[PDB]
RNA sequence: GGAGGGCAAGUCAUGGUGCCAGCAGCCGCGGUAAUUCCAGCUCCAAUA
RNA sequence: GACGAUCAGAUACCGUC
RNA sequence: CGAGGAA
RNA sequence: GAACCUGCGGCUUAAUUUGACUCAACACGGG
RNA sequence: GCACGCGCGUUAC
RNA sequence: GGUGGUGGUGCAUGGCCGUUC
RNA sequence: CACCGCCCGUCGCUUGUAGUAACGAAUGGUCUGGUGAACCUUCUGGACUGCGACAGCAAUGUUGCGGAAAAAUAAGUAAACCCUACCAUUUGGAACAACAAGAAGUCGUAA
RNA sequence: GCCCAGUGCUCUGAAUGUCAAAGUGAAGAAAUUCAACCAAGCGCGGGUAAACGGCGGGAGUAACUAUGACUCUCUUAAGGUAGCCAAAUGCCUCGUCAUCUAAUUAGUGACG
RNA sequence: GCCAGUGAAAUA
RNA sequence: GCUUGUGGCAGUCAAGCGUUCAUAGCGACAUUGCUUUUUGAUUCUUCGAU
RNA sequence: GCCCGGAUAGCUCAGUCGGUAGAGCAGGGGAUUGAAAAUCCCCGUGUCCUUGGUUCGAUUCCGAGUCCGGGCACC
RNA sequence: CGCGGGGUGGAGCAGCCUGGUAGCUCGUCGGGCUCAUAACCCGAAGGUCGUCGGUUCAAAUCCGGCCCCCGCAACCA
């Protein structure tokens, strides 16, 4: 709870383990928290790393897709399908939008609705993880996809989700929840009041919780 | 730039044929509507021929100072003859006489189309 | 109105009277005559309930002879 | 017994009810209270007059029609009459300002049935009988 | 002076008038076939 | 008299005072 | 005209 | 209610023949 | 006869 | 002075028919 | 002519009417306080005149007596006139108003 | 007589908005500057005119004619009620008709 | 789900 | 107090009225004037008494 | 006495920045009714008050009189 | 200007706090009903939700920024 326990998170909570001395391979810590739990689409995100620093952890096929061309939009790589004969019939609804809007991390594609997004398409979907957001959608969805796929900062979008690193093993305290808080940027804040806007969290790295809030 | 159905001419020659006999000769029959034909193969009657030849007088007789003497008649069931393209014949619907100038379109067209019989409806209350 | 007046008369055609053929005896001849023509003993004669009516003779010429 | 009193010694009770009870009776009333005199021939049998102007008045009720009338003045009497002059063309005879000889009709009060306000009739023109007036071969002026 | 009734006397298929002119004591007549108006005819009543 | 309601209208037939 | 208001 | 049909009103018209008007007028005058 | 107002009906969604 | 008249009065009328049924 | 029947009032309209009371005037009558013509009577008055005596025989004159005209007088009958009250009989008056009668006026509907 | 909307007065009233000083919280290193709540009062609600005072205006609108008890209206609390006048209030006004005069810019009686 | 999505505004 | 428009009042010319005639009695138009109890301008005299 | 105002058919009454004259009721001819009211079409009727001016013409725009019609009259 | 409440048919009122449907009365317009005449009733025409934008699938509806309306508050040199 911003409080000085975030070092108790981090600093006390550190060397937790479960057994014996504390082992002899690498560590894997982190700092959780989110994206900006707005609605995946109005307002929640502009540009700027913290760092943070990171990438997967696991799988990321996302979202990229609209027309014939949207499918190489996701060949080389790994996304979704939007499909053609599909947005005046079965493209959109609630599993439906979902389906190509629904992964894990967020949304990638380009753009094309017309008369169709105020309850279906690109509606039904946005809260839920995505709803056309800036991935550069112009050269097609690598190159910004480094804003979806590594490197990163932090991409947070969609659904929660986010990223956070510092150190290894041993040697971090007041650089160490300053260093979560260094894992959060326009995350954490960013223009016109942001200091702060949600309730709680989690956070660890492996041993055994972080703050006991 | 503007033409005629049928060569005002050809019919001249068509209807003043070989055999200038019953005003329609069998030519003109080609050409009129079933109805017409009806009538004129079944039996046109003769007066309909002294009113042809009295608007025959009034084409030819008037100088080109375009002043056609006007040929009254009741014979509102005859159909425009080609020959009867360009006299203005009175034609009388119930009060008065018609006079209506005889265009080539109105040929195997009814003589009393042009007659109106009744003033329409204007209103008011 | 007023200029009205007397619309009747004036629209009525003035027919003349019957000239006298003869004269009306006035006095004890006129009260006899009528004694005659009504109470004289053949009309009293016939039923006084089938008698008739001292004018019927409507001066009706074709009764008027039928009856003499 | 009935109402009225039948002692002999009461002749002068039986009187005066009589004297009074019958006040009830109009026509008693009537010449009693020298109604007579006060109307506008006072008392008069008929009455001389001026024509004023002929007027015409309408019929009432069931009828309709125009009667004809004269508005007369009364000689010593000096009042505003209202006078319906008889038979057909009669008002043609009576020239406005001659002298006129007026009586009533049926009893002094209800004028005809048909008349309104009309109480009298005129009987002679400048002093000559209607009825002479009336039949050609009498007379004329 | 009348002839629908009271109130004696026209059942004229009469002419004019058309709620107008007018009649009518009181009922009521009259708005195109008036038994009550105007008039003819014939009738009735009292009759110098 | 003051009010509610009813009525096309109600200082009226009901209702609160 | 997509089964039709007060009637 | 709909489009036609037919009758009545209305308004037009040279003229739109006229009867009929709550069941006891209006596809009725055999219209 | 047509700006329209009625009344039997014919065809239909 | 007639004929004839889908000209007027159904409140002058026959005949007929509708309604009350 | 039978509820699409009867029918009531406000206001309006149409055609009309001058009542009762008061007041005005007219005629007549009475009361109150005065002015008061005329005449009966009265007390006067006494031209004029009759008689007797004296101045003359006479006209005339003096006086006594008697009748007696005008004038004047008081009380009285009381005409007219005025003023003060009251009665009777007639007759008068107006805009607005009022009354009378009528209706398929107007608004509603009392019965 | 009718008007409580206006101005005043005045009641427990209003589920809520202002609203000062101290008192409280937050922030700086303080000085200090931002906060939240906060009595009355206000504003909201009601009564109140023998309280101040108020009391409309135009259109149509038959049974010669002019006419309004008629309705239509636009309208502010309410739209002058009994009563009363050219009056010591009436503009035009010397109002119009009488009445009192030979005569009345006076009187009085009427009429709105 | 979503590329389809209507409606006053689409969700795991 | 000037000034006199505006008021008022007279005056010339004579087309006209005046039924016959311009002037008995009046006079359009046009034009000359007097008047200072209208009114209007003006601000000289008097608010350091009218 | 000066200041505005109306003058229009049989009676009450309006007028492009002139050039034309109207409803209403009386009214007679109808439609209508059973007949009639009511109502709806129609008729009619005149220097738009008398003069002078302005104009091509004036009922109208001007100027005076004119009749009746509201506001001003020792000290 | 600072607080707070509000503009929705031609008029007066609803719908908004509870996003998807814009209603009532009068007025305008047509028809029922009736033996008929009033009365009475039905059905139509008509709103862009002051205006601009944002969330949103969707906005009169929630959110803003302007434009007027009313109420509070107020110290200008």
């Amino acid at each position: 709870i911003t409080s000085s326990q975030v070092r108790e998170h981090v600093k006390e909570l550190l060397k937790y383990s479960n057994e014996t001395k504390k082992r002899n391979f690498l560590e894997t810590v982190e700092l959780q928290v989110g994206l900006k739990n707005y609605d995946p689409q109005r307002d929640k995100r502009f540009s700027g790393s913290l760092k943070l620093p990171n990438c997967p952890r696991p799988n990321m096929s996302i979202c990229i897709f609209g027309d014939a061309f949207d499918v190489d939009r996701a060949k080389s790589c790994g996304v979704d399908a939007m499909s053609v004969d599909d947005l005046k019939k079965l493209n959109k609804n609630k599993k439906l939008i979902k389906k190509l809007s629904k992964k894990y991390n967020a949304f990638i594609a380009s753009e094309v609705l017309i008369k169709q997004v105020p309850r279906l398409l690109g509606p039904q979907l946005s809260k839920a993880g995505k709803f056309p957001t800036p991935v550069s959608h112009n050269d097609d969805l690598y190159g910004k996809v480094t804003d979806v796929r590594s490197t990163i900062k932090f991409q947070l979008k969609k659904v929660l989700c986010l990223a956070v690193a510092v150190g290894n093993v041993e040697m971090e305290e007041d650089v160490l929840v300053n260093q979560i808080l260094m894992s959060v940027n326009f995350f954490v804040s960013l223009l016109k009041k942001n200091w702060q806007n949600v309730g709680s969290l989690v956070v660890k790295s492996s041993m055994g919780p972080a703050f006991r809030l | 730039f503007t033409f005629r159905g049928k060569g005002l001419e050809e019919l001249t020659a068509l209807a003043s044929g070989s055999n200038s006999e019953k005003l329609i000769s069998d030519e003109l029959a080609a050409l009129f509507d079933a109805k017409t034909r009806r009538r004129v193969k079944r039996g046109i009657s003769e007066k309909y021929a002294k009113f042809v030849n009295k608007v025959r007088r009034s084409k030819e007789k008037c100088p080109a100072g375009e002043k056609p003497v006007p040929v009254k008649t009741h014979y509102r069931s005859m159909i425009v003859i080609p020959e009867l393209v360009g006299g203005i014949v009175g034609v009388y619907n119930g009060k008065e006489f018609v006079n209506v100038e005889v265009k080539f379109d109105m040929i195997g067209k009814y003589l009393a189309e042009f007659a109106m019989t009744y003033k329409p409806t204007t209103h008011g209350k | 109105t007023l200029a009205k007046a007397g619309k009747v008369r004036k629209q009525t055609p003035k027919v003349e009277k019957k000239d006298k053929p003869r004269k009306t005896p006035k006095g004890r001849s006129y009260k006899r005559i009528l004694y005659n023509r009504r109470y004289a003993p053949h009309i009293l004669a016939t039923d006084p309930k089938k008698r008739k009516s001292p004018n019927w003779h409507a001066g009706k010429k074709e009764k008027m002879d039928a009856a003499a | 017994g009935v109402g009225k009193p039948r002692g002999i010694r009461a002749g002068r009770k039986l009187a005066r009810h009589r004297k009074d009870q019958r006040w009830a009776d109009n026509d008693f009333n009537k010449r009693l209270l020298g109604s007579r005199w006060r109307n506008p021939f006072m008392g008069a049998s008929h009455a001389k007059g001026l024509v004023t102007e002929k007027i015409g008045i309408e019929s009432k009720q069931p009828n309709s029609a125009v009667r004809k009338c004269v508005r007369v003045l009364l000689r010593k009497n000096s009042k505003k009459i209202a006078a319906f002059v008889p038979m057909d063309g009669c008002l043609n005879f009576l020239a406005e300002n001659d002298e006129v000889l007026v009586a009533g009709l049926g009893r002094q009060g209800h004028a005809v049935g048909d008349i309104p306000g009309v109480r009298f009739k005129v009987v002679c023109v400048k002093g000559i009988s209607l009825l002479a007036l009336f039949k050609g071969k009498k007379e004329k002026r």
